[PDB]
């Protein structure tokens, strides 16, 4: 399975100027285009080697929409100030996420457009790509609109075609990076935390998609509930870190074992102190 | 390929 | 409407060895709204070559942002991630540990 998917963030700043808007487009874990508003005379931008040879019409058109959403978006903040009677002297912001997941055979699984105000959910189009959910009474006046004006067609087209056949040839171009694991480097770390205890936490690095499991045991035994997770965290250069840590009684870490499952490899490692 | 359409909220 | 506060990881982007070239990040995940302050610190000192990736968000619309420089850690150098946010009443500081 493999997915593109799509985030905008606009934020009012009164008092300092006009909307900033921002937006980010990923295909699985890995992004290919930003564009930013605040740019002088801003552009869609490459972030991945496999949309660089597109050519300077994309690059033109997807700069094209960018502007345009940019600009709307300043209208929309202020719509939304004013179905809730908010204070031009605060800011606020409005956000999308949107994109099609696909199945082992390039079909579509699933389309998603959904809004957030105010950082939680605003109006969201429903996964028969047909109908809308409002979450309050000011999102239902968006929904009359968007159902008057047939909105939900327009973005099924989009998710049903463009994203789906745009999806499959950006894995085509990428393939040699998008569609290939690379394996967790992997260690384990010891500090002792008093007297009678101590810390051993198992290392993930450099590790494509972000996907992974790291696990303790105990004699063979799940640790589920004593184990602390991180959230997986970018390296920095596209790749991805985890680590997965238990506070043990001294004296006892060789019973311990850390397990790391991976697309990337084959058969899971097992780790001891 | 981002969305080309475009309405206000 | 509600504000989140950031989580915040300090990291090398490879292990540490001294003399040997390497990134240090400063993750920040998990806030709202996007609006944050970020520097790194070598040795007490605003670091000045400082970048940062474009502003993106997960599932529950929290924000994240990797910030990053370049830089070849050393035996003595100490280095610490400073963040301000809405939420944080005073900037939070947050030390590179590379024994972590």
């Amino acid at each position: 399975s493999h997915s593109m998917r799509y985030f905008y963030t606009a934020v009012s700043r009164p008092g300092r100027g006009e909307p900033r808007f921002i937006a980010v487009g990923y295909v699985d874990d890995t992004q290919f285009v930003r564009f930013d508003s605040d740019a002088a005379s801003p552009r869609g931008e490459p972030r991945a080697p496999w949309v660089e040879q597109e050519g300077p019409e994309y690059w033109d058109r997807e700069t094209q929409k960018y502007k345009r959403q940019a600009q709307a978006d300043r209208v929309s903040l202020r719509n939304l100030r004013g179905y809730y009677n908010q204070s031009e002297a605060g800011s606020h912001t409005l956000q999308r996420m949107y994109g099609c997941d696909l199945g082992p055979d390039g079909r579509l699984l699933r389309g998603y457009d959904q809004s957030a105000y105010d950082g939680k959910d605003y109006i969201a189009l429903n996964e028969d790509l047909r109908s809308w959910t409002a979450a309050d009474t000011a999102a239902q006046i968006t929904q009359r609109k968007w159902e008057a004006a047939r909105e939900a067609e327009q973005w099924r087209a989009y998710l049903e075609g463009t994203c789906v056949e745009w999806l499959r040839r950006y894995l085509e171009n990428g393939k040699e990076t998008l569609q290939r694991a690379e394996h967790p480097k992997t260690h384990v770390t010891h500090h002792p935390v008093s007297d009678h205890e101590a810390t051993l936490r198992c290392w993930a690095l450099g590790f494509y998609p972000a996907e992974i499991t790291l696990t303790w045991q105990r004699d063979g035994e799940d640790q589920t509930q004593d184990t602390e997770l991180v959230e997986t965290r970018p390296a920095g250069d596209g790749t991805f870190q985890k680590w997965a840590a238990v506070v043990v009684p001294s004296g006892e870490e060789q019973r311990y074992t850390c397990h790391v499952q991976h697309e990337g490899l084959p058969e899971p490692l097992t780790l001891r102190w | 390929r981002a969305f080309p359409g475009l309405r206000y909220v | 409407a509600i504000q989140r506060t950031p989580k915040i990881q300090v990291y090398s982007r490879h292990p540490a060895e001294n003399g040997k070239s390497n990134f240090l990040n400063c993750y920040v995940s998990g806030f709202h709204p996007s609006d944050i302050e970020v520097d790194l610190l070598k040795n007490g000192e605003r670091i000045e070559k400082v970048e940062h990736s474009d502003l993106s968000f997960s599932g529950d619309w929290s924000f994240y942002l990797l910030y990053y420089t370049e830089f070849t850690p050393t035996e003595k150098d100490e280095y610490a991630c400073r963040v301000n946010h809405v939420t944080l009443s005073q900037p939070k500081i947050v030390k590179w540990d590379r024994d972590m």
